[PDB]
């Protein structure tokens, strides 16, 4: 054996960022210093980064001061974090729709899209009513309720069953923001039949 | 066998007389939701971790 | 895109060269 | 088709297909002597039904053949004539495969949208789908013309 | 996906034309063989843990990609690995009794060359346990029957290629 | 070749309408006639 | 690792390593030395501990060496103690990583499907690293011994 | 990821061995300087806003980037700047730690040179910020630990190249 | 087989096949793409049937394989799992017989007379016909599992 | 490329085969309609050029597809689309002589429909100037032979949509 | 093939067949009938000519299955008269064929590479098949002998 | 292509830099090692006909693969395999002499992965007739020659999985 050997077995398999996860939620009886690194780790699921570089610093100052008072919860303190003007001016004006879908479900739901009939079904969404009513859609759908509840933080979700979701939910969450303008899955190549 | 299986899923229709939301983008039809769409399809395929997390 | 927005043909700066003595 | 709607009722829960399923498949498979037969007797029915049914509509809906109606002219009720036999080759793909997926897939998704588009109101297609149901299923048997008369009736309701 | 009856309607509806005598033989092709489908469906979900049992017996077990060092070698790796086997056998008789490999294509071999390639996955190793599986298969269901499940099984290795 | 005797220039054998060489003399392939055209001069490019 | 577990913990909150979890990694590498030795102890004894443990089990569990047992025969119980020489070198990997997650990514995440598909009792399983953790529990003083049954424990805890 | 332990356990579970006397070594070396990395984590936390204005100052606050038209120039430009060099310092304090340049290559510099080239940020004055962030951090913690960090300040900048 | 069972009866009261005999043997070559089916699947799953017939018997009967047992030692364990797989070769040629004949022709006729002359429990044998049994009733239907098991269980009352 | 017999050849060598009883049947088909295809291949390359000529004054010499704006318009592009119909009609007889349609794959269809899509070529034009030119050739050569030409002009319009 | 080689010489001139092809591919499709059953001879024959002919070539070198030969033992002997039931097989494809194609493609090209890689003589490779050329043209007349002769005469000299 | 002593001038020169006695002691570290590499390079330029014969014997000789139906089967597809096998062994010496794997990046490695699933090559069984390849010439030229001429074994395999 020598460094090369070495070097290929060690990478195998998925990866240790699976194993080398932490997951954000509320228990009970959180004090105001622990709401806020709720807040500010829901921050960086939604917008991928700190707010304090592409904000002025009131746009979502109402948002933090009514989760740290314990009014709303993490469900709905992220419903209200993606349908605020700092989502909009982010991830939705400088990509088409196309690309809103697939940023959507990888920020309120850790994953790429399932299928042909997700992606068609958003899009038709995102034609008649827009952004608010997209959001809404994804976390009331039953998907999250199971996954994250009412209390987690969306996570990064490494999948496994829907045959082509892996490779395609790695491809959104290895890219850095801004990396290129390539949209990863503009739609799947049709299939025989209707 | 698909008896009442059929006269099930024909009620469903009847009385699935929703509302509407949204700007028409079909003539006056084209609302949020496709007239007549599967929902097996979209929620058939399911997203799974084996060993859950 | 926006209003104060990067482009290489509108920067006369010597950033992408280092260029000190300027 | 009744196997692809079975397929992926258990491949949504990961499963094999239940002994009920396996069921339904093999006295389906089984009577396919006869959905070949009835769907020829409609087949070669298809100027009747579509003539008769069409001559129909414009009874009971006159307004569509009216000045300023959607079907009015000789080509405009031509292609109102078009779409009762594109909506009857349906019922004959749905009666061979047992189930609605192929109407639903062609022709029912979307419908009304469709005809949004166009002007036509889908209150008098559906119609026109109704009095060519009532030809159909007279020259049908007891229970032939039961199987018949419901992938008629979820044409209706999904149209409306 | 289509299955073998939509695969005939879905070829008489794009050309506009009612089903004729040429497309209602092969949909007579396929009401004959449809009780030897059920049979065989039948059989193999009650045998399914025998059968990826004894293809990975004869296939992967003894060899240094199960010793440290190989892809199976961790208890993660060993469980995965006889998953994905139960994952191929399940969409095999999906295929078999529908009549056509149209699912295939969309649920099992859709990016899955890129999926092992990411992470390592030996692609002639798995063709072998997949090709020890068909021939485990064709002795519970029959000559007749094994014909057709194994035209489901190198349908996904020759797409895993 | 059609063209060629379209504009005069000269006549080509060719095939019948099942593959077969034309001919004149059936002993040969492709043999074509001759007589007071294929000797007259100031004809050469002749109609173009 | 306790290093690698503290920075994955203070990168998801996008922070540096506070000063009571940097006393935390400081108190672990001052025990490293005592650590490498239990673990080169345990290494130099790796036959003893493995026939002996092994002989250990077959007078607890003398089904699974007898006729129509999983381990029976030359080729069988060799592959019988080569498991066991799996698990005792996890436990010299958690003995120096301070922690059970080199134990528990190798070998026993997915344990009760691996050895349910290749028939072995997992039961039978647990009793041959019972038996390991006492031949390994008497090369050991009285201290060193309760820190090496921290991880034969953890082992038996997810192997049931 | 994966530290310096971590490190050679994987080498060794690869390869089906116990902790020999080569692996040992390794794992010497980092318990020995162990105490040393958590003395200068802890002075690098503390002083993490203020390594930066002070590397900053000395590399490219006195450049002409800043001038109308640069990457530097709007407000949001300049602090998108700094926050990188809070992403750099607090990456390599990582690594120093782990004694394994392993967290770099996974959470720093996937993707990052086509990330910078599609935006337009020059690479070579990144580089040039780096390197005196580097100098500023060698003198608050000193020669030996000052050394360490400089090790994974010159991965970055070479996997920035 | 049936058609001789039937001949005899007639030859022996020097008479013609009646309708009611003529009738069954009729029924009996029309299943013969059914008997020639269900023995082909025990004929194609001989090693399975064997080898997990035999490691269940062995955990039943430990001390036929222990120091001082008739199939002790590994020539003379070939030869326990040889008899196993004469008696499954005669139950496929009394499915295809539809008949216990050519089970009682080969192997029956004097079964005592010959384990009893070779030092073999009988009991023994038994108890490995009924373990080989039910691996081969796992691998068929549930109708194919009731004609099997005819065979099966005449070939255990008759070792008794 | 292969025709009827080396398809039979290939398909038995890849098996270790001898020519069992179900290639000596597809051998017999091929030697019995061999003397209709070399009838048929010496009848269309003798109106070659009339055949063309006659397929697009029933298809598309009468369409506006001509008037100026739309694809061969110019003289360079009218006199490039009757080469392409000069193609089809050359390679669907080489696949009628040799019995197999390998040859359209390979030096036909490969890499077409992207070509098209490039240029601007409607593609469901050539398709009905391809399925009048299979009218014209079934009247030439006759209902048997016209019927086998039919069989690779429809390959080249599967393959074409 | 007769008809490939043809076509592929006329696309190359981007051109259709000429009569004088044509025919050539006419007296090829009339001398099918006869080249079948001549293949179909050799096909009912390859043990007598396979074992006969290999039997026979042991005679003529008896220093490839000596001791310290290449084909000595019963393993190298069965890989032997392995390798002329592989050049058996191809010239039955020769014969169908018409030409020397299928021959040249396998086990022709770079056939002096292989042997000289795994040790046996080209030498006594062409004495094998020189063997089964005289077996083979026993087995037909004076016409066909002279037929498949060819065949046989082309791949010894490829093998010189 | 850069070998050993270019790897190390060409470190310096990027920085502007004469060589330092750092530099001179990588320089050293290849002196040394040098009479080791043309000796070990020596021995396999003559036993390379020995090498190969067994790397095939030992790895795919009596398999499913030079059975009719796999790769290696026909005479040429055995002719160029066996000459694949001597070009890795050459590439791997010329990048034993050098003391770099850069050669073998391009002159190798480069396109090889998708040469190989054009054709329809199994990589797996590539790499194990390349690690049989290791393991007989680690036998002809040494422990310490077989740790260096190894080295460059594993980097042709690494590559082309
Ligand atoms: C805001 C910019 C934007 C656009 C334009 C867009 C288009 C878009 N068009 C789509 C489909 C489609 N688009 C068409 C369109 C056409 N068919 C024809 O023959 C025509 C010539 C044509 C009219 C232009 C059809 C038929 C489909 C459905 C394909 C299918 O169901 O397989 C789909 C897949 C989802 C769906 O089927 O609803 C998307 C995402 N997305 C975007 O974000
Ligand atoms: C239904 C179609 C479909 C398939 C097949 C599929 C496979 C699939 N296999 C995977 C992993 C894997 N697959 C294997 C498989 C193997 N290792 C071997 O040595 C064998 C040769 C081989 C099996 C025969 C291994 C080792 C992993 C990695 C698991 C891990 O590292 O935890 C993963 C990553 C998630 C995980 O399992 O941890 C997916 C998504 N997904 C799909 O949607
Ligand atoms: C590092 C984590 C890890 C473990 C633990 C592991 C186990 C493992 N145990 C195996 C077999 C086996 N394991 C046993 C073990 C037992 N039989 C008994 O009766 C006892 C109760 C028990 C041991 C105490 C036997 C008998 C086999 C062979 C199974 C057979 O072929 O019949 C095999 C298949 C053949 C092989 O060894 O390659 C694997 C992969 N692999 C791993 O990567
Ligand atoms: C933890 C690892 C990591 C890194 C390194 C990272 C970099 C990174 N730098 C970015 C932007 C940026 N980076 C710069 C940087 C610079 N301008 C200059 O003049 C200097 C030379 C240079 C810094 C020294 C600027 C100006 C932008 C904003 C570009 C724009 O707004 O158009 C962005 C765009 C999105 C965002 O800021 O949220 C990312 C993702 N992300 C990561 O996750
Ligand atoms: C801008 C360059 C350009 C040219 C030149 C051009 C020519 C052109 N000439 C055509 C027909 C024709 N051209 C003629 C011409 C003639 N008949 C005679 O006897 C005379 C010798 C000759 C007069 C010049 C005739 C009769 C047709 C119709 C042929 C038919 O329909 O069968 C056609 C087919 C139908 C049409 O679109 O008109 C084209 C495309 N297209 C172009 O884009
Ligand atoms: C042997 C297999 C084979 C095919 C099929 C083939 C097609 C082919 N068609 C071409 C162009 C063309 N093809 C057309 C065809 C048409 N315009 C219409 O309106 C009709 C719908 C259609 C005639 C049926 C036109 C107009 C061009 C010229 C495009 C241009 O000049 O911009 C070109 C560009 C080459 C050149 O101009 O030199 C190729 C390569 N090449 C091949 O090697
Ligand atoms: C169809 C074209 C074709 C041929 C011919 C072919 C030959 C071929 N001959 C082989 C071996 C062999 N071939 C022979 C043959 C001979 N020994 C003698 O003394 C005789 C002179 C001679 C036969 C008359 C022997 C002894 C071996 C095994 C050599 C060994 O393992 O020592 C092998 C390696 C093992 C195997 O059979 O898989 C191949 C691939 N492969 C092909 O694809």
């Amino acid at each position: 054996q020598n460094l090369y050997s070495i070097k290929y077995k060690v990478k195998q398999g998925v990866s240790k960022l699976r194993d080398q996860q932490k997951i954000f939620e509320t228990k009970g009886s959180l004090s105001k210093d622990a709401y806020l690194s709720i807040f500010q780790a829901a921050c960086r699921q939604i917008f991928e980064r700190d707010i304090s570089t592409f904000v002025i610093g009131n746009e979502i100052e109402n948002i933090k001061i009514q989760f740290i008072k314990g009014q709303i919860s993490v469900k709905e303190m992220i419903n209200a974090l993606g349908k605020s003007s700092v989502y909009l001016k982010e991830f939705y004006n400088p990509y088409p729709n196309i690309k809103v879908i697939e940023l959507g479900t990888k920020h309120f739901l850790g994953r790429a899209p399932n299928n042909q009939a997700e992606i068609r079904f958003y899009n038709q969404i995102l034609a008649s009513c827009g952004l608010q009513a997209f959001i809404d859609m994804l976390t009331n759908s039953q998907e999250y309720a199971e996954i994250f509840g009412e209390v987690r933080v969306p996570f990064r979700r490494f999948p496994t069953l829907p045959a082509a979701n892996f490779p395609n939910t790695n491809t959104l969450f290895d890219k850095q923001t801004k990396q290129n303008s390539v949209v990863i899955v503009p739609s799947f190549k049709a299939i025989t039949g209707n | 066998m698909v008896r009442a299986e059929r006269k099930a899923a024909l009620q469903a229709l009847l009385s699935a007389s929703a509302a509407g939301e949204g700007r028409p983008t079909c003539g006056a039809e084209g609302r949020k939701f496709v007239s007549n769409a599967n929902p097996v399809l979209v929620n058939g395929v399911k997203c799974v971790e084996y060993w859950r997390k | 895109s926006g209003y104060g927005d990067y482009s290489y043909s509108t920067d006369r700066t010597k950033g992408h060269v280092n260029q000190y003595y300027v | 088709s009744i196997v692809t709607k079975s397929i992926v009722n258990a491949d949504a829960e990961a499963r094999y297909l239940s002994p009920g399923e396996l069921d339904r498949i093999k006295s389906f498979v089984l009577s396919g002597q006869r959905r070949l037969r009835i769907a020829q007797t409609l087949t070669e029915n298809r100027e009747r039904i579509v003539k008769q049914g069409g001559q129909q509509l414009f009874q009971r809906r006159p307004d569509v053949v009216s000045p300023g109606g959607n079907a009015y002219g000789e080509e405009m009720t031509a292609t109102c004539l078009r779409d009762l036999d594109y909506y009857l080759r349906l019922v004959t793909y749905g009666i061979i495969a047992g189930d609605v997926t192929p109407i639903e897939e062609i022709g029912l998704v979307g419908v009304k949208e469709m005809y949004s588009a166009l002007g036509t109101p889908i209150s008098g297609v559906a119609e026109g789908i109704r009095c060519m149901k009532d030809v159909a299923c007279s020259l049908l048997s007891g229970e032939d013309a039961a199987e018949v008369g419901f992938y008629f009736d979820y044409t209706l309701a999904a149209m409306q | 996906m289509q299955d073998a009856i939509t695969s005939v309607i879905n070829a008489a509806d794009v050309q506009g034309k009612y089903l004729d005598a040429n497309s209602v033989e092969k949909l007579r092709g396929y009401f004959q063989t449809g009780e030897l489908r059920v049979r065989a469906a039948a059989t193999i979900a009650a045998n399914a843990a025998t059968i990826i049992k004894e293809a990975v017996a004869k296939s992967l077990l003894y060899s240094d990609i199960t010793r440290p060092g190989g892809n199976m070698y961790t208890t993660r790796r060993y469980a995965a690995c006889i998953r994905d086997l139960d994952y191929y056998l399940r969409y095999a008789t999906y295929g078999m009794l529908a009549g056509d490999p149209s699912i295939l294509d969309e649920r099992v071999l859709n990016g899955l060359k890129e999926t092992y390639n990411s992470l390592g996955v030996p692609i002639g190793a798995t063709i072998q346990a997949i090709q020890a599986m068909k021939e485990v298969t064709g002795s519970l269901v029959g000559s007749d029957a094994g014909k057709e499940m194994g035209l489901y099984f190198d349908y996904i290795c020759s797409g895993l290629s | 070749a059609n063209v060629a005797g379209q504009e005069k220039i000269a006549t080509i054998s060719g095939y019948t309408w099942d593959g077969q060489p034309q001919t004149e003399i059936p002993g040969k392939p492709f043999v074509k006639s001759i007589g007071a055209m294929d000797y007259m001069d100031g004809v050469e490019g002749g109609d173009v």
